[PDB]
């Protein structure tokens, strides 16, 4: 073995020139995908609350043509899907994870313009989904697709391609390049087995797609938070028991969406159409309560600076967090196209500042801000449910740029996996991967 | 809250000679701080975290303890160590200081160089006579002052004040001013002023008479 | 350097209220939590309270309601406290301070000079100063002391230099002592027979309360 290895040690990182330019065009397809996908969620946002306004004397009326914006465009997302390419419902992650462990096909001339389109209905009437699973899954038939096209062969490539199409999916949606890169090296790569994915590959792609992003998203920060407080090392105790209940909720957690996929199934049944219905029902919920109580419906990224600012009651904080936990579920476990992350991201924070209210209460001595266990929360679900506590880590920190902070982010992220796996969870990408391959095999 | 006390209230020592500090709470404390402070000037920040000198401190000074004694310590002290060393907590909420501890020079005992002085001809126009006693420059600081007026005791009307520890020579001074009414005081002729240290068992009488 | 600067301390009636402030400079003065600590006359130091950069947190030591008001402004680099209803145990020299801390045990890191606040009923004077110059039939030695007496004033504080703070070695100022509402203190000046009659030795009393500055030249009596 050890002559082999002194051969294959000289011939480390020299990916073949093809792949590496191939990386380039794909980093930048999925660059100006994720961004007109983003302009195309945010026009239809607007155009529904100028009708709000059209509106906006008959309080009854105005009430309905909210659930209705919402349930018609909604049913429009869930119909594409059911009628067109049923592996574009949900979040996709875990069909591009599939595609990886080739046992799943990326079927790019029907996803693409299924999730696109039918993106833009969910997330654009104003469903609790994350632009990130749209990008994501179309980033990596962007990335099948430049591969079909040039018909380039080998594992390499394909494994490649497709990774840095979905490092460069995520990438664009959230800004953050190291994020991306770190995305897939944790927990996109097929996990048991070595690979050939060329990573300086997939940092070529993820460069060309944050660069298209910034040209048309230049100014403004998803999440700006401002510059908060240190944490005194007297202080970390603090996130490590921040990170426990992370720990024991993150399973729980998984366990509502997958009983509440299996409970939403048990309504319509499989039929097409009782289906783009009950999509149609969530979906205007979610349209209304965008007008009644917007803290509960919509991505939500933007209660978090408000959540960090300790700008909302702790009574309010309660109420948003039971109040998302069920918009989450209701959105994400029904199947409507849209990711989990970005919700994921909200719910954590507003936990976190909640713990933080508390933590100031008690310890005056400590000089608390309650403002930073809001940011050590925010990439805690992703670390206690997703299990990948090293991207929700780097994602968390290359949004909100509190560097000093990465201590007691990197405290409550561990703590968040640790109670997860000794509680019992299972790492929820993997968790559904997992029941489509039990189907997929259980029908003979 | 926390009640922190601090043992030698007040103290002296012989410069280039170990001193050491007490800071006792009344519940346990952790990590303790001292300041100190000499008379006319902010407070400065010594010691940190039961252990750790401030940038500038001199490394003669140290200081250590847990749960609830702390102190503080001068392997070889200095004539500038003169001072109050203020410990305090923050461990516990509300934060609390200690009493202080002041530490001053130990010298060689010194007699007082006493001086009397008769009421200034400015003041008797206005109408009172006060007539002042400086014992000045002495080692240690406890003596005592006597008036007699015509011979005899007189205690009435009297007020002392001590100065602090001088800086260059370490000593004491004090002052002794009995006021009377112009009236009273031309009713007598000899005043006197009688210093009772410890240097002597023989007091150090200084006078005048109007005549 | 960093520097702490208040202002706003004097004479208080009982009941009134005052506003002491404190100026920072050579620092940022946001992302410090400021405090205040005052010093009684002759006694221990004691917390008032404290206000974080934000002045979202404003916690005081246990004391009624409006007792004290610590704010915060940020943008002309000045700390503020209000007392009110001002008893005499309010009498004190006032301290502004900058906080930190090492392991997370916060400490008073940097303070100012401090201002005195004097709450009195007692109603401002001007001291009377006399000359102490030795007696008719003085014991002429090698050192002569002389002294200048300033009496009745209100409220603290004097101060005294000999010969416009030229004759400095040799001099001592005693504390001042209160009585019947006023104030009293002595200087006195060690110097060579050498020096005096031949020279003349002065006494400079300042004391702004009152705007009074004098000079008084110590000459020999008899
Ligand atoms: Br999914």
């Amino acid at each position: 073995r050890r002559r082999q290895l002194i051969r294959q040690l000289l011939e480390r990182d020299k990916t073949p020139l093809a792949i590496l330019f191939m990386a380039a065009v794909v980093g930048t397809l999925v660059g100006l995908a994720a961004v007109a996908f983003d302009k195309g969620v945010a026009w239809l946002q607007n155009q529904r609350m100028g009708a709000l306004v059209h509106t906006a004397d008959n309080y009854p009326l105005l009430l309905t043509v909210a659930f209705l914006c919402s349930a018609v465009l909604a049913m429009f997302g869930y119909f594409l899907v059911r009628k067109y390419a049923p592996e574009a419902g949900g979040s996709g992650i875990p069909e591009i994870e599939g595609a990886l462990e080739d046992q799943r096909p990326v079927r790019w001339w029907r996803v693409l313009p299924v999730k696109f389109f039918g993106g833009l209905g969910t997330l654009g009437g104003g469903m609790v989904l994350g632009r990130d699973g749209p990008t994501v899954q179309i980033g990596g038939n962007i990335g099948r697709m430049v591969l079909d096209i040039f018909r380039l062969k080998g594992d390499e490539a394909r494994h490649t391609l497709l990774a840095t199409g979905a490092a460069a999916g995520l990438a664009a949606a959230f800004n953050a390049p190291l994020a991306g890169i770190l995305f897939i090296i944790e927990e996109m790569r097929p996990q048991f087995r070595y690979t050939l994915i060329s990573i300086k590959a997939v940092f070529i792609g993820v460069i060309m797609s944050t660069i298209m992003y910034r040209i048309f998203n230049h100014e403004v920060a998803l999440i700006d938070v401002g510059k908060l407080s240190d944490a005194p090392l007297n202080t970390l105790w603090l996130y490590l028991i921040l990170g426990i209940i992370f720990g024991i909720f993150g399973p729980i957690f998984n366990k509502w969406v997958l009983g509440m996929q299996d409970l939403l199934h048990r309504v319509h049944g499989g039929n097409i159409t009782k289906w783009v219905l009950m999509g149609g029902a969530i979906g205007g919920l979610c349209g209304l309560l965008g007008f009644v109580a917007p803290a509960t419906s919509g991505g939500g990224f933007n209660l978090i600076p408000i959540a960090t600012a300790g700008n909302f009651s702790m009574g309010m904080l309660v109420f948003i967090f039971v109040a998302r936990v069920i918009t989450t579920l209701l959105c994400f476990s029904s199947g409507a196209p849209g990711g989990i992350f970005a919700p994921m991201l909200a719910l954590g924070t507003v936990l976190g500042t909640a713990f933080g209210m508390v933590a100031v209460e008690l310890f005056p001595q400590y000089h608390l801000e309650a403002g930073t266990f809001a940011i050590a929360g925010m990439g805690a679900l992703l670390a206690a449910s997703i299990r990948a506590p090293l991207t929700g880590i780097i994602l968390v920190l290359e949004m909100t740029d509190n560097y000093q902070l990465i201590l007691p982010m990197i405290i409550t992220g561990l703590g968040a996996t640790l109670l997860a796996q000794f509680t019992g969870g299972k790492p929820l990408y993997s968790a559904i991967l997992a029941r489509t391959l039990a189907k997929q095999e259980a029908e003979q | 809250d926390i009640v922190l006390t601090q043992s030698p209230a007040i103290m002296s020592a012989a410069p280039g000679d170990k001193v050491t500090m007490t800071c006792s709470a009344s519940s346990s404390v952790s990590y303790i701080h001292w300041y100190q402070q000499k008379s006319g000037t902010s407070p400065k920040r010594w010691i940190y975290d039961t252990s750790k000198l401030t940038s500038g401190v001199p490394v003669r000074f140290s200081g250590s303890g847990s749960g609830t004694s702390y102190s503080l310590t001068i392997n070889t002290m200095e004539a500038e160590d003169a001072a109050t060393y203020y410990c305090q907590q923050w461990s516990s909420h509300p934060q609390t200081f200690g009493g202080g501890t002041k530490l001053e020079i130990l010298r060689a005992d010194a007699a007082p160089t006493v001086s009397i002085f008769p009421p200034s001809s400015e003041q008797l126009t206005s109408g009172g006579a006060s007539v002042v006693c400086f014992l000045n420059n002495f080692y240690p600081k406890d003596i005592n002052v006597k008036w007699k007026i015509d011979g005899s005791e007189r205690q009435n009307g009297v007020l002392n004040s001590w100065t602090d520890q001088d800086s260059k020579d370490s000593t004491y001074s004090m002052s002794s001013t009995l006021t009377l009414t112009k009236d009273e005081y031309e009713r007598h002729n000899s005043y006197t002023c009688e210093a009772t240290h410890k240097t002597s068992t023989s007091p150090i009488v200084k006078s005048f008479n109007r005549a | 350097e960093v520097r702490l600067l208040e202002s706003g301390g004097g004479l208080v009636q009982p009941g009134g209220s005052l506003k002491l402030s404190c100026a920072a400079s050579g620092f940022d003065y946001s992302r410090y939590w400021m405090s205040w600590v005052r010093q009684a006359p002759g006694k221990g130091l004691k917390w008032i309270g404290e206000i974080n950069p934000v002045s979202s947190t404003i916690n005081y030591t246990p004391s009624l309601k409006d007792k004290f008001i610590i704010s915060r402004d940020n943008a002309k680099d000045t700390l503020y406290l209000q007392i009110s209803k001002v008893r005499s145990e309010d009498t004190a020299l006032y301290y502004c301070a900058r906080l930190y801390y090492g392991y997370g045990y916060w400490y008073f890191d940097v303070w100012g000079a401090g201002t005195t606040v004097t709450v009195s009923s007692a109603k401002t004077t001007p001291p009377s100063v006399y000359p102490l110059a030795p007696g008719s039939a003085a014991a002429a030695a090698s050192m002569v002391t002389l002294g200048c007496l300033v009496k009745g004033y209100f409220p603290e504080p004097v101060t005294v230099t000999w010969n416009s703070g030229s004759l400095a070695a040799g001099v001592h100022t005693f504390p001042a002592v209160l009585q019947a509402a006023l104030y009293t203190l002595s200087s006195s000046v060690t110097v060579p027979s050498s020096s005096w009659p031949s020279e003349t030795v002065t006494c400079n009393v300042a004391h702004p309360a009152s705007s009074t500055k004098v000079d008084k030249k110590i000459v020999p009596r008899a």
